[PDB]
């Protein structure tokens, strides 16, 4: 990605939101793979550890290794609006001319947190 | 009226086998709202009052089925 | 074939703007090889020919059923890999060039 | 009494016929829930015809419980 | 008397050939909502198959409440 | 009048033998749904099987409609 | 007398085994119509193996109206 | 009084026919529960709540078909 | 008559079990374009595995048949 | 003689309440089989889940055994 | 004769009991294919305990044939 | 007394539909069996032990249902 965050070391615990659903993968997960969403994405530590990320797209390939991987664009901690109200208004009203890119990026702004 | 008696109560465990569809129609609604939530979880309170929708609507047919088995055992 | 590549670091979004140009013209091609530079330790460039797996070969696999895809697109695992496989293309030919 | 009875056992019989009825609205909501579930902006486009299966899902058992009312009361 | 009995019993048990049509057209309108909320252009068109679907479905089992009604007449 | 009451019970028992047409009827548009659902361009091909397989389980349908019509006119 | 009116209860308990041939049947197609669509390129291989696929139903079913019949005549 | 008796004995044999919804019932809740905590760990908890709601209400459908038994038996 | 007669009532008795012979035979076919379209090049094997699942299917509802005719 | 023969006759349609004792702890333990095979991580979840569902489908089964033993053994 | 009607009228009732049977072959050959399709490599394998569960799903099918057998011939 | 032992050899037939509930439950069982096995093949000593514990007390609901049926016919 723009950043890179995680090693391959240990295992550890994390949520999905897939387009089949958040989902969770723990340890020897079957390798599912199927494409991600945009939302929240949650990942905590060993003995409770809170820590967050975000994802804007991407799969997230499992392999019989019991290690996760996950690709995305965006990778930042959640602490990382005015216009985007604007641009939420602008993408509502849309002419004949291909509307596809405005329904897009407010399914991205549905998380909000 | 020996014979009433006892096409009363046939027929009033003849009524009680309608409460099949019942009791497999609550567990497919709830079914689907356990696998419903389990896949996105942010519609828990939305799929929540149509899971309650769609379970007295099912259980209302056994209702129908109990009606007519209560009625065999005290009336006509 | 596009001009005005390398001005400065190559980003992700010039990638979509190529790539998905390759599927806009014609389907075509189920053998797409990659041709770009390895390096090592910046000593000099190497001339080799990386290979892009297709949407027909990624599903024909003689070991692909340890996967569990729920049924859903396996079309888009191609143009992920090959989005992105030029993306590491125009990453390790651009320190070649360096 | 032999004219009575088939008003009795026939009658408990017609409630029988309402399990079509009893599994057939949930699976109406089931993929209702399984539905919207997978993409919630469909929502209100499903509903119209979830309300509509259940509705003629639900006349079926109706026509099976009409008959038990008849068989009493006619 | 005994044949009036046997037109009461088999009424009720005509309404049991139901059940058929209630799970049915509800298999038809569950995929209709498992089939729009993946696809949703191709609403106006599989409605058309989805009342296709359940009309045929109900009538049968309108067949089966045909023989309970003439049953109870002649 | 024995006779008569088994002509009237029978054909009740025989109209459920349908209850699988009102099932399998709505198994055609649940696949058919289901099928156009996974590729709007084969509506043309696999719409023709839908009315194939749908003519082929209300063929059945109308054995047990046809037995219990013998059952009461015959 | 009884035995006419057995003849005639039987007959119509034989035609409940149409459900099974009614579903038997049914079935057939659900992946038929689901395997055309997930892969259209074997319909004609999907469309023989669904022709045996009614077929042996229909006999199940054929069977129980052979029963009923013989029991009318 | 010999028929009255025997019917309120048939008729209790065939009440309990209604159970069959509640032995497949409570399995296809049950069965949601561990193919829904299989994908999806982190709703326990509130898959668990869900899952005692769906039982008891497929349950209490068996319960009357047996209610009506015990009405055949004893009264 | 009442022996006659319950011959003719067990023998559209002893048809019913030619219900599970419907749904039975129905899914080897079913399971086997589904397992065939997810995989063309398994057609020779899984095709001499359909027809075991339902001969061994269908003698069970000779069995049913055997008994309806035993009364006939 | 007649009581005696609605004991016998209704005790074997008791025991048809047994069929949803029969498909439904196999429904449950399918779901387990299912659901610990897509995350073997909650194994002793899911046997814990799987036990507490299955005493609940086999208890409608057992209703019908009871009625069926109560029938030919109640006065 | 009232006995023996009694005895052919049960021994059709008796074959109902086979309808277990018939679905049951399929739904265990249905993961035979499933097993298959998804992973050609078991097909040595799972081919073993696709009979498995068919044999023992036939074994009590005997059962529904066997009480039939008794009714018409044994007694 | 024959009308005892007609209604004895009537609800011995009816006691063997029980068995279908067996018929399917041991089928299903498999059919997730052969799924999990096949889904991820890296765990066949787990699953096992858990199908073999499903179709056990799935056959059990039938061994009742056959229970009953001997008790229908000498008893």
């Amino acid at each position: 990605l723009t950043q890179s965050i995680y090693n391959q070391k240990e295992v550890t615990q994390v949520n999905i939101p897939s387009t089949a659903g958040e989902l969770g993968i723990l340890a020897n997960h079957v390798p599912t793979i199927q494409q991600l969403k945009p939302g929240v994405v949650e990942v905590i530590e060993t003995n409770g550890e809170t820590k967050s990320y975000f994802i804007s797209g991407g799969f997230a390939t499992v392999q019989p290794d019991s290690e996760l991987s996950v690709n995305s664009i965006e990778a930042f901690q959640a602490e990382d609006k005015s216009l985007t109200a604007e641009a939420q208004k602008n993408a509502q009203s849309a002419d004949e001319a291909v509307a596809a890119e405005a329904e897009i990026e407010l399914e991205v702004l549905e998380a909000l947190a | 009226m020996q014979l009433v008696l006892a096409g009363k109560y046939i027929g009033a465990g003849l009524a009680s086998i309608g409460l099949v569809g019942a009791g497999i129609g609550i567990a497919i609604v709830f079914a689907a709202l356990i696998n419903g939530v389990s896949r996105n979880p942010a519609l828990k309170g939305q799929l929540f009052t149509y899971s309650i929708l769609g379970f007295a609507l099912s259980e209302a047919t056994g209702l129908f089925a109990l009606m007519i088995a209560f009625l065999l055992l005290y009336a006509v | 074939s596009f001009g005005g590549t390398g001005k400065e670091a190559p980003t992700f979004e010039e990638a979509a703007h190529i790539a998905d140009e390759i599927l806009a013209l014609d389907t075509q091609y189920d053998d797409i090889e990659i041709v770009y530079n390895k390096v090592l330790s910046g000593i000099s460039f190497e001339p080799i020919m990386k290979e892009s797996y297709s949407a027909k070969a990624i599903e024909d696999a003689p070991k692909f059923g340890q996967y569990e895809l729920e049924d859903d697109v396996v079309k888009n695992l191609a143009d992920f890999s090959l989005a992105n496989t030029i993306y590491a293309a125009m990453a390790e030919g651009h320190a070649a060039e360096i």
